[PDB]
């Protein structure tokens, strides 16, 4: 169902961290690092994408 | 290794699915059964013979008939129905039967991934429901105590009759007729005991005696040859002799069948073929085989009334089945089609020389459906409600949970019986009323469909068995006795090789994995059974085929191998399905492993056959996704399990296309930090339940005190826990035989007035509203009027309001206009709304704070609930605290949380991980008091959990009135917040003000807040007679005829009609003002 | 089933779509909040209020007849918590003091020496 | 025992004293068929059981996986693999002693003391 | 819990026979109000490692 | 009680027949049916009178 401007725990933006998210699995395979590299230190702000689910894809398949 | 058997259950789902049952039983109606059901007792004084089955259509007026679609139906409230034809013998339509989605007639049972796409079906629905009227239905499981089986009860002390054993008989194949035989045995087990039995038909009951000699058996000896199979068995010898001597008086065949009140005589050879024992046959020449088996009873019998084996387990779920869809469509259909047969002879007795209106087969099945009333129509509510209901869909596990679920018809029965391991999940069950009464079943369980008899039947006459005709029980001592289906089909000597033959043929796929062969050893019998109704589970071979010393059949090839679905692991003979009743017989070993120094921390550990592919499987949709469930006070467990069943998140993917009463999406779902293996088979990944809160399990404010929780608003505001919420209004425009239409329109004034109160300015001249307008109040939704102009259009309910989010008009098959509406609301979380983890710790909200007043750790990172520690203690639900701790891991480690029963996973382990990564060992952090920045004295359990935010939000509850719209019947108020009702002052409301001496205040209640009416009595007959015209004062009451002693009087209109009601029964209430009676 | 399972309540309105009550006044009734709800009947007589107020009223109710002993003592964390603040390793200084006497509403207006 | 009923009208077998001769004879009372006592025994009561602990054991008895295993030595044979059990005389007095066979002869020896 | 609970002796008991029902029911509103400040400040919670004995 | 309740009036010869309040009716609006499920057997019980009547004669 998309990704949540920002955190709901801190606050901090978590937006444009997708697309880079996705590609650093695909190609780099990496899940601890990238994140770590995407700046996301503590586990708050964290779980948002780790835990976000994009239903949103298969809703795309749909007509209207 | 553990991490395998996972890759073999894998290997079942993407074969099988979920809901195998239901398709695999329906088809087994469709394509099979609905033919033999047909054949058998058709002809009428004219033949009929195979009948066409063809697919989805439509007859709509305006239109042909268009080839209807289920998303269709569903949307137009229509009927997911096919028409059926017979080519009947002296081409013709005969009712509509009602298809199975995702089966096998319906369509989609073929189309492949885009091709589903492309039929606006959500490829995540697993389909296995029906579509009636618009609303999916689903046909609930009944479970029902089995029948051909030997049981033996003993009746209490004060009673004629000390023990009795009985046996339900029905043709497996064939009208079934539900009639049981009853073999009592009176004289308690003192009193000086005969033996009788209870026939259909028969008055009173029969002493077993005479019904040996009414068979072909006169002469002792030949008869305790049938009953005894050891002459030097004394004991039970002894207890018939009384016996015998009832029957001395009854010396041939033509007095036996006599006595039962020529032509009698001629009538008790049918009460033999007819009546007796009706299953196993009823032919002819096989008068012997039952003598053999009323003998093996009545054997039976004393082998407990002589303390030598228990009375038999009532709930020993072995002996029950289950009827699941197809077979309910039987006894169902044969009702109706009987109701047929006499119909078509009814259109026979009108010919004094087409005509079949193929709607009563198509209506008489939708009713049923509907409501839940299985027996036909009529005035006969004579059947049972509770079959096919409203399948849930507020959450994707509810909705799951629904299809796999059983019934149980009415302290004993509700008990969690041993039987129900494996096939049966032991926490999911609603709580109150009927509780074990409801039963879901477990992932690996099944139930059978239906094998063949005889493809075994010769197998055995031609491997060793010397039929039961002619028996010796002394020439033959150890003959191992084989029962077929509950029939005795003979017995055989040295089974052994016999045995492990068949289910060697059978795990090569010859003869149905399904049947069940038990063994009794202990008893030297052999059970057998085909039927159809037995819940299965499957478990792993073991087999000593090392002649090198003592070893599982399954390999690592058999896995990485893993044209090979689940069908061949089984053609394989690698996994047999061993019901309840085999089980008994058979030696299972838990962990594969280990059952074929030690750590101070982990948990203690305490000739194998078979083992548990694993312990994991036992547990059913709602106590699947709890996480450690094995580390909760289990009663708990049973919560959560009704609980979940009740949250938010997403049901379905199509749901923007869904014009449904009712449904919440979670504004942001969320996948748990910690799952369960099994979890990846629920594709519950793809479908969260909840999210996942930033717990704080600490005091504070004191707001989160007696299970109440407060919540974080800042993170409230950033979309935390966030739901739409749908509706769907909907409205035709009905007519009548003599041409009168309704019309959908803007209604105002003409001669009529009939209509609402709030505004129809909001709407378009079409009659309906715009999506973009923002409904409040109790504005008229849709505008519909009754020319007889008066209105008759749909306002929205008083105590909703939201937006409109898509309307759309249609045609009926009646070419009526169709109309749906849909509004549309967004829920935001609210200082009330209740919530819950997966670990009964539910609870609402008792404030919310923002970031500034909410506690703090030096990292920054800060909560977004605050639980109460005092929730922990007598819940006991420590699993929580663990599934924290696991899920705070994840997080910080990026690695997904395996939370999975029971693995190699302890506190200790999970505490030196997060040792590794920088934070406590524990979890616990520092926290500074956000209104002060001074630390606290204290360190908090500061960790991320996952929580469902359940529906049942305030504003759907919250009522309030003052006189407001009133009962007809009655004149009180009205009951539901809906109707703007009012709340119920029942009993034990009046009994404390009662307590409290509050006498007026009382008086005010029932009075002036609520019915009161001012009545006039008369002063000479005590009633309500007085015609009291208020202007010309005229008074009078005739039949006494006063118009000068009335009194007047204050009572709630609720008594009144109490009164009337007692006059209208001929009972005289005299009220007198004044006492007579004296003294 | 109780007497107490009904009582006179003093009447303040407050925002948010539910009913506060006290926390001591929980067991009485016997009630949480995971999702319980709430029946209130609202007097009409000049009579009725006195009848309320006179018989019905909290402070009347504290001592139950049927075991001559009260019904309503410190829950939770106020219990819990009391017993910590208790202890003589608890100890509290003049910037906290202050604050603790100012939330008491009946405070005779005198610091402790 | 074996006891025996009669040919001729197949029936029990009620007991006749021989008068003239003072001895037991035995008869029927369907026709006049009459044989001598088998036994001087007729009827048993016993209220304290004994007999059906020993339940029907075929050989067959061994491969019965559900049955517990012991290592003791029958009198005969002499070998180490053993099964047992309680008696099977369900009967709420009896006493809970264990009876151990032996799959190469059959005994029925205890482990009471 | 026994010095402050629904016992006989009950601190709560007394006042209420001693002062009366007003003070006494005020009485909380003053007790509440002070505790719940004083722990709102010092702070408390509860967590697994509540739950474990010691090594031996 | 020779005056109140007399052995004999336990038997009924004229039937006290209960008004629309006792057994009503509801309408859907007005134009529409809805009866109750007495509003039946009153009329049902009229005719097995009627019927009988109609034998006796
Ligand atoms: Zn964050
Ligand atoms: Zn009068
Ligand atoms: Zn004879
Ligand atoms: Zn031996």
């Amino acid at each position: 169902m998309i990704i949540p401007v920002r955190c709901f725990s801190c606050g901090k933006v978590v937006g444009d961290k997708w697309d880079a998210y996705l590609r650093l699995l695909e190609e780099g395979k990496q899940e601890g690092d990238a994140l770590d590299e995407l700046k996301l230190k503590r586990y708050c702000c964290r779980r948002m994408v780790l835990t976000h689910v994009d239903l949103i894809e298969k809703f795309l398949r749909y007509n209207p | 290794t553990t991490e395998d058997c996972w890759t073999v259950i894998s290997a079942f789902f993407e074969e099988k699915g979920l809901v195998s049952q239901q398709l695999d039983s329906f088809d087994e109606f469709m394509e099979t059964s609905i033919q033999d059901l047909v054949w058998e007792e058709p002809r009428l004084i004219i033949r009929f013979g195979k009948i066409y089955l063809s697919r989805p259509t439509m007859t709509e007026a305006d239109g042909t008939t268009h080839a209807m679609f289920p998303q269709e139906a569903r949307l137009r409230n229509l009927t997911y129905s096919s028409p059926v034809y017979l080519d009947m013998e002296k081409k013709v339509h005969i009712g509509k039967v009602p298809i199975m989605l995702r089966s096998k007639f319906c369509s989609l049972r073929t189309l492949d991934e885009v091709d589903l796409y492309k039929m606006k079906e959500c490829p995540y629905d697993m389909g296995g429901y029906f579509v009636i009227n618009g609303s999916e239905k689903v046909l609930i499981a009944q479970e029902r105590s089995a029948a051909n089986i030997v049981q033996v009860f003993k009746k209490a002390a004060p009673s004629p009759i000390s023990h009795v054993a009985e046996i339900r008989s029905a043709l497996e194949k064939g009208s079934r007729l539900i009639s049981t035989m009853q073999i009592k045995l009176y004289g308690r087990e003192d009193k000086g005991r005969t033996i009788k039995a209870t026939l259909p038909y028969v008055k009173q009951d029969i002493p077993i005696v005479i019904v040996f000699r009414a068979l072909g058996v006169v002469p002792d000896g030949e008869i305790l040859q049938h009953i005894c199979y050891d002459e030097n068995d004394w004991q039970m010898l002894e207890m018939l002799k009384p016996c015998i001597e009832e029957g001395f008086v009854i010396q041939d065949k033509e007095v036996a069948l006599d006595f039962i009140g020529e032509k009698r005589i001629q009538y008790a050879k049918d009460i033999l073929q007819k009546e007796l024992l009706p299953h196993i046959t009823q032919e002819e020449g096989f008068e012997t085989r039952k003598t053999f088996f009323l003998g093996y009873m009545v054997n039976r019998l004393l082998l407990c009334a002589l303390e030598r084996k228990d009375q038999d387990d009532r709930d020993h779920f072995g002996k029950k089945r289950l009827d699941l869809a197809g077979p309910l469509l039987a006894n169902l259909f044969r009702i109706l089609f009987r109701k047929l047969t006499r119909e078509i002879y009814r259109y026979m007795q009108r010919c004094i020389e087409l005509a079949v209106k193929s709607t009563t087969i198509t209506s008489g099945l939708k009713y049923s459906l509907a409501t839940g009333n299985w027996g036909e129509q009529k005035k006969a509510m004579s059947s049972r409600a509770g079959v096919s209901q409203v399948l849930n869909r507020y959450t994707y596990s509810s909705t799951l949970s629904h299809l796999r679920r059983t019934n149980t018809p009415i302290a004993k029965p509700r008990q969690l019986h041993n039987t129900h391991w494996g096939l049966v999940c032991p926490a999911e069950t609603p709580e109150g009323q009927a509780c074990g009464l409801v039963k879901n079943l477990s992932l690996l369980s099944g139930i059978s469909i239906g094998s063949p008899s005889e493809p075994i039947i010769n197998f055995l006459e031609e491997w060793g068995m010397e039929p039961l005709e002619d028996y010796d029980p002394a020439q033959h001592t150890k003959s191992t006795r084989i029962f077929v289906n509950g029939v005795w089909t003979g017995i055989h000597r040295d089974p052994s090789m016999l045995v492990s033959t068949m289910r060697d043929l059978r795990r090569s796929g010859a003869i149905s994995p399904e049947v069940s062969i038990i063994r009794d050893i202990r008893e030297r019998e052999f059970k057998i059974f085909t039927d159809v109704g037995r819940v299965y589970r499957p478990l792993f071979i073991v087999e000593d085929d090392e002649s090198k010393d003592n070893e599982l059949r399954i390999t690592k090839e058999h896995i990485r191998k893993i044209v090979y679905g689940w069908s061949s692991l089984v053609t394989s003979g690698v996994i047999e399905y061993v019901d309840g009743e085999e089980e008994e017989t058979i030696m299972i070993a838990m962990t594969p492993e280990d059952l074929q120094l030690n750590d101070t921390a982990k948990r203690i550990k305490p000739t194998f056959t078979h083992c548990e592919i694993h312990p994991s499987m036992i547990l059913g949709v709602a106590a699947s996704i709890i996480p450690f469930p094995d580390h909760n006070q289990s009663p708990r467990n049973t919560y959560q399990s009704a609980m979940g069943k009740q949250a938010m998140g997403v049901f379905l993917t199509n749901y923007n296309v869904r014009m449904d009463t009712m449904a919440n999406i979670l504004y942001y779902p969320q996948k748990p930090l910690a799952k369960t293996q099994a979890m990846e088979y629920l594709k519950f990944r793809e479908l969260p339940a909840g999210q996942n809160a930033i717990v704080a399990i600490a005091c504070y404010s004191g707001y989160n005190q007696e299970d109440s929780m407060i919540m974080n608003q800042s993170s409230i505001d950033r979309g935390l826990f966030r739901s739409l919420f749908f509706r769907s209004y909907m409205d035709q425009e009905k007519r009548f035989g003599i041409s009168i239409v309704e019309e959908f329109e803007k209604p105002t004034r003409a001669t009529t007035l009939r209509l609402k109160h709030g505004t129809y300015e909001k709407l378009d001249e079409d009659g309906l509203i715009a999506p973009g307008v923002r409904v409040s109040g109790d504005d008229i939704i849709i505008g519909k009027t009754t020319p007889i102009k008066r209105d008759a259009s749909t306002p929205l309910r008083s105590t909703e309001n939201g937006i409109v989010d898509q309307v759309l008009l249609t045609t009926n098959q009646e070419g009526l206009k169709f109309v749906k509406v849909r509004m549309r609301t967004t829920k935001v979380p609210q200082i009330g709304d209740k919530f819950a983890s997966r670990h009964g710790q539910k609870g609402t909200i008792g404030v919310t704070y923002r970031h500034e007043d909410m506690p703090f750790s030096a990292e920054g990172i800060v909560p977004d609930l605050i639980i109460n520690p005092h929730a922990i203690p007598s819940r006991m639900t420590v699993a929580h605290l663990i599934e924290c701790l696991l899920s705070k891991v994840g997080s910080i480690r990026g690695y997904e949380g395996d939370a999975t029963p029971f693995t190699d996973l302890t506190v200790d382990a999970v505490s030196n991980l997060l040792r590794d990564n920088g934070y406590q060992s524990r979890g616990f952090e520092v926290m500074y008091n956000g209104h002060t920045g001074k630390k606290l004295m204290a360190q908090v359990f500061f960790g991320p959990t996952y929580y469902q935010r359940l529906r049942h939000m305030v504003d759907d509850k919250i009522h309030a009135r003052a006189r407001g719209p009133v009962q007809v019947l009655t004149r009180q108020p009205v009951e539901g917040r809906s109707r703007d009702g009012g709340l119920r002052f029942g009993e034990m409301e009046r009994d404390c003000m009662i307590a409290h001496g509050a006498a007026g205040f009382l008086k005010e209640r029932l009075m002036e807040a609520s019915d009161a009416f001012r009545v006039h009595v008369c002063g000479i007959c005590g009633l309500m007679s007085v015609i009291a015209n208020l202007k010309k004062n005229q008074f009078e009451c005739r039949s006494c005829k006063n118009k000068t002693n009335i009194y007047q009087l204050h009572i709630p209109y609720a008594a009144k009609l109490l009164f009337q009601e007692l006059m209208a029964m001929n009972i005289a209430p005299r009220l007198y003002t004044e006492r007579s009676g004296v003294s | 089933l109780h007497k107490m399972s009904m009582m006179a309540h003093r009447v303040k309105v407050m925002p948010y779509s539910t009913f506060r009550l006290n926390l001591s006044v929980t067991s009485p009734y016997n009630a949480d909040f995971d999702g319980d709800e709430m029946n209130l009947h609202v007097p009409q007589s000049e009579e009725t209020r006195a009848e309320l107020s006179q018989l019905c009223a909290v402070p009347l109710q504290i001592v139950s007849p049927q075991s001559n002993k009260p019904v309503m003592g410190i829950v939770q964390d106020t219990l819990c918590g009391v017993r910590k603040m208790t202890l003589r390793d608890t100890f509290i200084e003049y910037e906290q003091v202050m604050n603790m006497l100012f939330w008491v509403p009946s405070w005779d207006g005198v610091v402790p020496q | 025992a074996s006891f025996r009923f009669c040919l001729e009208c197949n029936n029990m077998l009620y007991p006749k004293e021989d008068k003239e001769n003072q001895r037991l004879l035995y008869s029927c009372r369907n026709c006049d068929y009459t044989e001598l006592a088998e036994d001087p025994k007729v009827y048993r009561h016993e209220l304290i059981t004994n007999i059906g602990e020993t339940a029907g054991i075929v050989d067959d008895i061994g491969q019965d996986p559900t049955l517990p295993r012991s290592d003791k030595e029958c009198p005969e044979c002499h070998s180490r693999d053993c099964v047992f059990f309680q008696s099977q005389q369900r009967r709420k007095d009896t006493n809970m002693t264990l009876f151990y066979v032996c799959l190469n002869c059959k005994k029925t020896f205890r482990d009471e003391s | 819990k026994k010095t402050v609970g629904s016992g006989g002796g009950g601190l709560i008991h007394t006042v209420m026979r001693e002062k009366g029902p007003k003070i006494c029911a005020e009485l909380f509103g003053n007790i509440q109000k002070v505790v719940n400040y004083w722990l709102l400040h010092n702070g408390f919670s509860i967590g697994i490692g509540d739950a474990i004995a010691d090594a031996s | 009680n020779e005056d109140y309740a007399r052995p004999e009036w336990m038997i009924i010869t004229v039937l006290p027949v209960p008004p629309p309040q006792v057994r009503p009716s509801i309408a859907m609006d007005e134009t529409t049916q809805g009866q109750d499920d007495l509003t039946h057997k009153l009329s049902d019980i009229l005719k097995a009178n009627i019927n009988v009547q109609k034998l006796e004669m």
